[PDB]
């Protein structure tokens, strides 16, 4: 069993995601991978559906994982992990390997988890494989040059949703909420949580709680992208914290039909205090910001964040 | 061993059972479904111990066994028709990662519209993927190819996936006599699967990193070399299969009455057995006709065909497929046979016959008409159009 | 072989190095300015971004390219300029740890955007090989973008195009001319400086590689730095907030507090930005020799 | 019209803009992504009124434009690499339902070698599906083919989907001079889309009912006949395009210095332009070399090739692709050119060159080594091996 | 605006799904099609992802729909529908058609809605197309010969889950509950409901309510399969009713985070009273039945069905 | 070229049945006699009509037999075109179904029925080259077995010949002697039932009797892309009245005109009229759903061969 981590000072020293990878300076998903790898430990197999955390990390002909890792299509992350799990189950049962049963972890991008990889994720949960499926959400198809995905917020500028006089907000669609999509209707699902690199001990503990379950788990991790969102490389953690503080991202665990909120404070900041720091929102007018606020308010109510919205200054 | 009157579906399932496969991923589509129904019974009745994974579709099936193969399991899956094309994306990753996945294909005409009848079109869409590929024309051969292809594909000189193809309905459903091997024979023939890479935390590897631009051509050429090495390993496998099981297969061409034949029909699968029966009857009329059934489609036996089939006055190539827009307007076999026999193009007349479209039977009478056309070509030395679509044109 | 057969004698190769994402327009606007000014003189030109460097990452050294010839260009498809005549650096730290002088042909000119002396720069460079000139321009002050002043310094030292032709294409001619006359130009003593079979033998089975043990030597990222984190341990409480937020695992906990791995550190400044004690400071990379 | 220095991506987008497409479905994959980025801007800025649908993947992209084309919309989508194979299932339903969907393909290698550069392998996987298909070698041609394929595909005699292909990076990114047509020109060249069936409650039709095997041959033959009629319509479109736009394309072959060439290199796409540059240099040295660039890949110009290319001593065929296991071990073009020229196989020597794997440049030197191999073959009249994988073997 | 249907008496006489189709005698999905078509009326386009209600209805070269219909792959029903919707919107806006905006309805089997068609369904809801997506649920891949799908109940015999000594229950896995999967996280989704041919007027009213929304809707319809479930052809409606009375299937509307139950029941019959009438469950042991009962109890509690479970005299 | 490819020593058996409820037994008859003949060194092939798949409840489906002393050269075919033995697992199949198409002189018709030989002949009309008619009350001797196993070429977990297939096949051997009754006994799960079939089976010799579409027309008939116009009132491409083993009969004096029947018919075969519900016998499949939901007892099911029409 993987133990709860009490604090940063009591966090593990060992790194299983080592220096050396072609990820942006300040890359949120890179930090996500580091913390997940730290939490998972050495008895772990990683599955990498195509995206930044595959391409950026293996450029070129190498990699930063101390543990085994395999490339998956962006379409089949859940299915590839299903097969690795089935193999280990069968090989161990049929006495054809003396290897121990490993942690099996999918590191899908938001594209590979909520859009083009969803069907394979849902099926893996349906079949009940002992696998942890992670979405590292940078809110676009990032490696292809930043294009709208279903987790891309309303009003965000991407190369597929540029603002213009016909479509002033750039993106008119509000995002799909994947952790809630898969949290219902899958009887074998043992654990669902949202995490954020802003809260790194909380993140690692959620990963360990997911791995500790005998059956499938889904963790959706917010991972700000300074390239794609257009903010300075040293503001990635501030952005992550503000996402949660404004309710743009909700942090929780969902179990037995109930939401356990991970960060509980007496107020919520207005979304503008988050959006104005990112040039992906630079084009938006007050009426657009108001639509975002109303949406976020509804999202917070859904998980039971009922504190008032209060400007910082 | 025991002889039973079983469908090609059940024959394949026995081959899979005998190979003691570790992971199977299922999904339904006529006419291959029966393979997975029998394997599912085999698992539930304890005749085979394997993970039987309910795939959510064919893309997933291929993806599941990709993952399982990388973890060291011997794997099996299969499909038909649009199931083959839905899984298209995954075939190249499997080949390129040198994972010897075996996929059974019971052929079925591609949409549209819905049509359960067979064409080889579906599996032929996969001809570039870097896989071993061939058509069984009987249930016996469907079982036997299952074993042979695991042997060849899993050989550490090869490590390539295989498409074990069999005609939809004509082989998959129609019952035929099958000699089922016993466990001792298979154990002598088929070593346990061992790859050069595997997912194992005790010996950690990074499988499929983004390679640098300059390394593209060497990675492609490396796999090309593996592909070019298949034939020698297949020849050895057929030799061992003869010694162990008592059935001798030609690695490339199943020839019937070709020694003294003036004209032959070349093609693959169950309909070639019909061709043999028609040839035998025409021989009674005095016609020197013959049949060459292609056993191995990939990698294509170019030089073997060039050497063994260049002695005929005319070759009619049956394509049981709709390879639209292809050079010479027959099907794929006509183009590739002509490519192989190119040096002899002035002397060896070739023409293409497209038939069995949509799963229609290629009748004795239709083969009669093909042979009659080849007789004329042999006499005249003229090919007037390079292909005939039967029964509209011939 | 066919060296002279397909040779392009009248073609000049320009390579512009920049920091990914943040300066990839500075780089492009430079190659566009020089080529639009050359197409004014009747030359055949091409300007493009290095597809090999895509997707660009924040602070990774990336390249923009220019081809200028009096003859039609027949090397259009070639991804990269292999033999640059003019190497141009948008950010000064690029003189450290980056192969900016690879393939340079005799008579070449290195242009750098910096306040530092030429003598200091030469210390970082070392063996400049075929390099004929070394040019410095404080374009940063002249933009106070920097493409025009840097372009001016390129012209002044090389004369690849005319001043007025460049003036007609730059977005700021004033900052262009300023630095055309202020570029400290200095001439050096310009001394001299893998089979497919070998490529094949280098490619592992299926491209699979072993997992690393402590570091990924395949992608050493210290040369991404514009800045590095400097600690004041008298302020540091050893809370290890910096440690847990580094996306590149460049911090190690010790008895004496956090240690920073300069072999891989990218100078993103996150550690500096998360420090509760303010014990970290970002400091320009060229201020250090190692 | 206005002449601009633009990428192949942007050139394709102007073609789509000028065709006034009604439904577009997007998804990202390098290097075709820029096409959709420019279209998204064009829609946002009001330069084109079209429904811009964010597909969840390439399979969906093709499925969305299938639906829209059946509802009477002119439609556009596109992809690259494994996006092309992921959408494979849908290609045959589109063709068989006679929906003149246009799909741009900017070539990207399959996985592996992955995301860097181009091979023609991705698009060639689709060569059986019953589509019009060809490779643009310049940004100008990329735009022009967009318009030409809409006119030919949507012609009521044809009603077939088209793959408008262009080399990844070398056409998709490299800037080139493009004469952008004006609206009046395109309106004279391209009539509004009208199919023989459409989903409309005022005139209700049942589109795609399940068939029995006996119905299979008539329907397959019906599509075959549609395919065989494309060339005639394409000839008419190329005549009209010359008249209206002032650019005259050969419908089949872009020949350069073939008048008295003794050897040529035959192939398609952007690398052929490099071949031309090498040919001209060798001509100044007195070498009688030439180049024939294939403009139309599907339906294959079998008879046009037989007629126009049978006058050479040797033809070297360039395949910028990895078609594994294929007859003669070159690529697809080598097999289909030989099948076409089969009657002349004793006189016209042929050999395949595989190069540009993984997006590598086919360099001037490699082409020199190609022409020098042909020179040798021409003098001795003999071919030693049917293919050379460059640069490992030549 | 399609109106409320008060009763069988006031139901539309018009049929838009006509006699003549190679569906089983007593086919529940066929009746589903008939009722959906009747509720939708003539201004309707159907999309048929491959499955029984495609193959069985069009065998061979024909079909029973009075309105337009098109074949979809089982993989892409939602995406084909998205295209038709997009096309009609663009064609109408760009004034290239005088046609009115139609009802657009996908009729997907459980495979084509919950398993292999789920991704395309979710994306259609995300994009917010004005489309009604119906799942007709016969709890297997039926046209292929009755194979397990994610909606196949725990313990059901199918040709992929035969009972045997290694797997006594036949199917070990409990079913995915698709109406709850897609009900959350899709902001554009206007309406979600479950229905059953056992309550035809309720069914038709939900179809119309779904169509009346300006945006996507999902209706999951229970459609007993005498062939697949192995019960007599004249028992299809009794089976439908018993499914709801035992809570094996729940009838509700889910709107604005709340479940509104469609049929009042004062007592819930034990699931064995339903399962005993179908040979697909004949192999099951008492302990297996008890597991089914516990699952159903939890499923019922999830939607607010709190009545007691009470064995019948019958 | 039919004579060139003639197989003089080959006999063709065509077995008709009702889909789903009798498909397993039809297959077993077909599997039984080939397993029996193969014990006598004959060449055999058993298959189910693939075009009839998937089977639907009550649709006429077929299974076939080819047993041969000379190797079979007509294996890869879909159906027997010229049957020598026609078997009907269900009796109503003598109505609206071409069960005697192409039969060869000296043929035998075996019928699973409790009705007289005369009565069956009343329905058949001209029996052509049929020489023997045989009735066997198989439903008295065994049950019609239904299983999910044995489908689509898969092995049958219930084995062969446990049900009505055994007595039926027994009657076939009595009719034709195609195999030895002992070899049939060895390959069935219910030899007893088979033996009663063999023992109890009435045979009659019939009175003395004396005895295609081109490719161009096939293509000419195929519309553009296979697309067809939506029907207006009925789909004549699939007329399903001949699926009936029974039909719904209404007593209108008892009818309440509640129209419960009307709303539940899967085949739209009921119409509301001022005379009450009207039942469309062109398409009605006799599923009995209308009868099962009727609350008044107005509706009853009656066997199809209780009717002349
Ligand atoms: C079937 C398919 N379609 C597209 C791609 C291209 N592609 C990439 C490639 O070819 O390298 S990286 C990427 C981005 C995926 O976005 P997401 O899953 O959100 O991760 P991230 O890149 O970390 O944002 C996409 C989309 C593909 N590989 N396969
Ligand atoms: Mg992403
Ligand atoms: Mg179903
Ligand atoms: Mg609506
Ligand atoms: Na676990």
């Amino acid at each position: 069993m993987l133990d709860r981590i009490a604090s940063i000072k009591k966090a593990p020293d060992e790194e299983y995601y080592v220096p050396g990878h072609r990820t942006c300076a300040g890359c949120g998903p890179a930090l996500t991978y580091r913390l997940v790898a730290k939490a998972a430990g050495p008895n772990t197999i990683f599955i990498g559906p195509t995206g930044c955390m595959y391409v950026a990390n293996t450029s070129y002909g190498c990699g930063p994982w101390r543990v085994p890792w395999i490339h998956a299509q962006i379409t089949n992350g859940g299915a590839v992990a299903s097969g690795i799990e089935a193999a280990y189950k069968a090989m161990i049962r049929k006495k054809k390997t003396d290897a121990e049963f490993p942690n099996i972890i999918v590191m899908a991008g938001d594209g590979g988890a909520v859009d083009i990889g969803l069907q394979a994720l849902s099926a893996m949960l349906y079949r009940g494989h002992d696998v942890l499926f992670i979405c590292y959400d940078n809110e676009s198809y990032a490696n292809t040059g930043i294009q709208t995905s279903p987790t891309t917020p309303y009003g965000a500028n991407t190369t597929f949703t540029p603002p213009g006089e016909v479509v002033p907000e750039g993106k008119k669609l509000f995002p799909k909420d994947n952790p809630k999509v898969i949290a219902h209707g899958h009887p074998e699902l043992k654990y669902v949580a949202t995490a954020s690199i802003g809260w790194p001990v909380d993140l690692m503990n959620k990963v360990r709680k997911g791995l500790n379950q005998e059956g499938p788990a889904y963790i959706h991790i917010h991972a700000p992208c300074p390239k794609g969102w257009q903010f300075p490389a040293d503001k990635t953690i501030e952005m992550a914290k503000l996402a949660v503080q404004t309710g743009m991202f909700q942090l929780y665990e969902y179990e037995n039909g109930e939401y356990k909120l991970s960060v509980k404070v007496d107020k919520r900041k207005p979304v503008s205090e988050y959006m104005k720091l990112q040039k992906r929102f630079a084009h938006l007018k007050p009426e657009h910001i108001a639509k975002m606020q109303a949406f976020v308010d509804a999202r917070c109510a859904e998980v039971g964040i009922t504190v008032p919205v209060v400007a910082s200054n | 061993g025991k002889v039973r009157n079983i469908s090609g579906c059940v024959a394949v399932a026995h081959g899979v059972r005998l190979a003691d496969v570790d992971v199977i991923c299922s999904y339904p589509i006529r006419p291959y479904t029966g393979i997975m129904s029998e394997l599912a019974r085999m698992v539930a009745d304890g005749e085979l111990d394997a993970e039987f994974v309910h795939g959510e579709g064919e893309h997933a099936q291929l993806s599941v066994v990709y993952g399982a193969s990388a973890a060291g399991a011997r794997v099996f899956t299969g499909s038909s028709g649009v199931g083959v094309t839905y899984a298209m994306e995954v075939y190249s990753p499997i080949s390129g990662e040198r994972l010897p996945v075996q996929m059974a294909i019971a052929d079925r005409t591609l949409d549209p519209p819905g049509d359960f009848g067979e064409e080889h079109t579906d599996a032929e869409c996969c001809r570039d993927q870097g896989w071993i590929q061939g058509w069984a024309s009987t249930p016996q051969e469907a079982l036997d190819n299952t074993l042979i292809y695991y042997r060849v594909g899993e050989d550490q000189r090869v490590l390539l996936p295989q498409y074990a193809c069999l005609d939809g309905y004509f082989v998959s459903h129609i019952l035929g006599p099958v000699d089922i091997p016993d466990e001792a024979q298979v154990k002598e023939f088929l070593p346990p699967y061992k790859n050069h890479h595997v997912l194992d935390p005790r010996k950690p590897q990074i499988i499929g990193p983004q390679i640098e631009p300059a390394m593209g051509p060497p990675l492609q050429y490396q796999r090309y070399q593996a592909v070019k090495g298949v034939h020698k390993v297949l020849e050895e496998a057929c030799d061992e299969f003869a010694r162990i099981f008592g059935r001798k297969y030609d690695p490339y061409l199943d020839e019937y009455l070709t020694d003294d034949a003036e004209v032959i029909i070349f093609g693959q699968g169950a309909h070639m057995e019909t061709a043999k029966a028609v040839a035998r009857r025409l021989r009674n009329l005095g016609e020197k006709v013959g049949v060459a059934r292609l056993r191995t489609f990939r990698p294509f036996p170019t030089e073997q065909i060039k050497e063994r089939l260049s002695k005929f006055k005319a070759i009619g190539v049956l394509d049981v497929s709709a390879n639209f827009g292809i050079s010479c307007s027959g099907g794929v076999l006509l183009s590739e046979l002509r490519a192989a026999l190119y040096d002899y193009g002035d002397k060896v007349k070739t023409v293409g016959f497209v038939a069995g479209l949509g799963g229609e039977v290629v009748t004795h009478d239709e083969f009669y008409r093909m042979f009659q056309k080849l007789k004329e070509i042999a006499k005249t030395g003229k090919v007037e159009q390079t292909s005939y679509w039967i029964p509209f044109e011939l | 072989s066919t060296k002279d057969l397909f040779a392009e004698p009248n073609l000049k190769q320009i390579t512009v190095w920049a920091r990914g994402v943040v300066m990839n327009k500075d780089a492009r606007d430079i190659v566009v300015a020089l080529t639009e000014a050359a197409a004014k003189e009747g030359k055949y030109v091409q300007a493009w971004e290095n597809y090999v460097d895509l997707p660009d990452r924040i602070y990774v050294p990336v390249r923009a390219y220019a081809r200028i010839s009096s003859d039609p260009i027949e090397s259009k498809y070639i991804y990269e300029n292999e033999t640059p005549d003019i190497v141009v650096l948008v950010e000064e730290s690029l003189i450290k740890g980056v192969p900016i002088l690879k393939g340079i042909r005799p008579g070449s000119t290195l242009v750098v955007n910096t306040k530092r002396s030429i003598d200091t720069i030469l210390e970082f460079l070392g063996d400049t090989g075929n390099l004929a000139q070394i040019v410095t321009v404080d374009a940063n002050s002249m933009a106070e973008g920097i493409a025009a002043p840097i372009a001016g310094a390129v012209v002044k030292a090389t004369g690849i195009v005319d001043v007025e032709n460049l003036a007609a294409v730059v977005k700021n001619p004033a900052a262009m001319r300023r630095g055309y006359a202020e570029a400290q130009v200095r001439q050096l003593p310009p001394h001299e400086a893998v089979s497919a079979t070998e490529l094949l033998r280098q490619m592992p089975f299926a491209g699979t590689v072993p997992s690393p043990v402590t570091e990924n030597e395949g992608m050493v990222t210290g040369n991404w730095r514009i800045q590095r984190p400097i600690i004041d341990r008298e302020a540091c409480t050893e809370c290890y907030t910096c440690w847990i937020y580094c996306p590149d695992s460049c911090i190690t906990r010790t008895e004496e507090g956090p240690v920073f791995n300069m072999k891989y550190c990218k100078g993103c400044g996150l550690c500096t930005a998360v420090c509760p004690s303010g014990a970290l400071t970002n400091v320009p990379e060229l201020d250090f020799k190692d």
